[PDB]
């Protein structure tokens, strides 16, 4: 059922590490995440996986 | 600095590097930070992008 109930809530980050060549390249696609980074935001993991 | 230019100062150019965090001055656009090849397309009247 938990399994269930994680398949339906579609996460926006799916894992909190992005390094700097993944943006460099594919900079042809206009990511959401990449351009929050180039700008100073970010966002912090939870305390509890 | 919004459209293709050909009535220049005195300044002399230097070669292009690529992939190093760099000061630019790109016809007069100066700025700073690292250049890599692009597969954007552009028209003949367009010389920016934002």
């Amino acid at each position: 059922i938990e399994d269930l109930l994680f398949n339906k809530v579609t996460l926006a980050d799916a894992g909190f590490m992005k390094q700097y060549g993944e943006c460099l390249g594919d900079i042809n696609a206009r990511d959401l995440i990449c351009a929050q980074k180039f700008n100073g935001l970010t966002v912090l993991p939870p305390l509890l996986t | 600095l919004n459209a293709p230019a050909t009535v220049c100062g005195p300044k002399l150019s230097t070669d292009l590097i690529k992939n190093q965090c760099v000061n630019f001055n790109f016809n007069g656009l100066t700025g700073t930070g690292v250049l890599t090849p692009s597969s954007k397309r552009f028209q003949p009247f367009q010389q920016f992008g934002r």
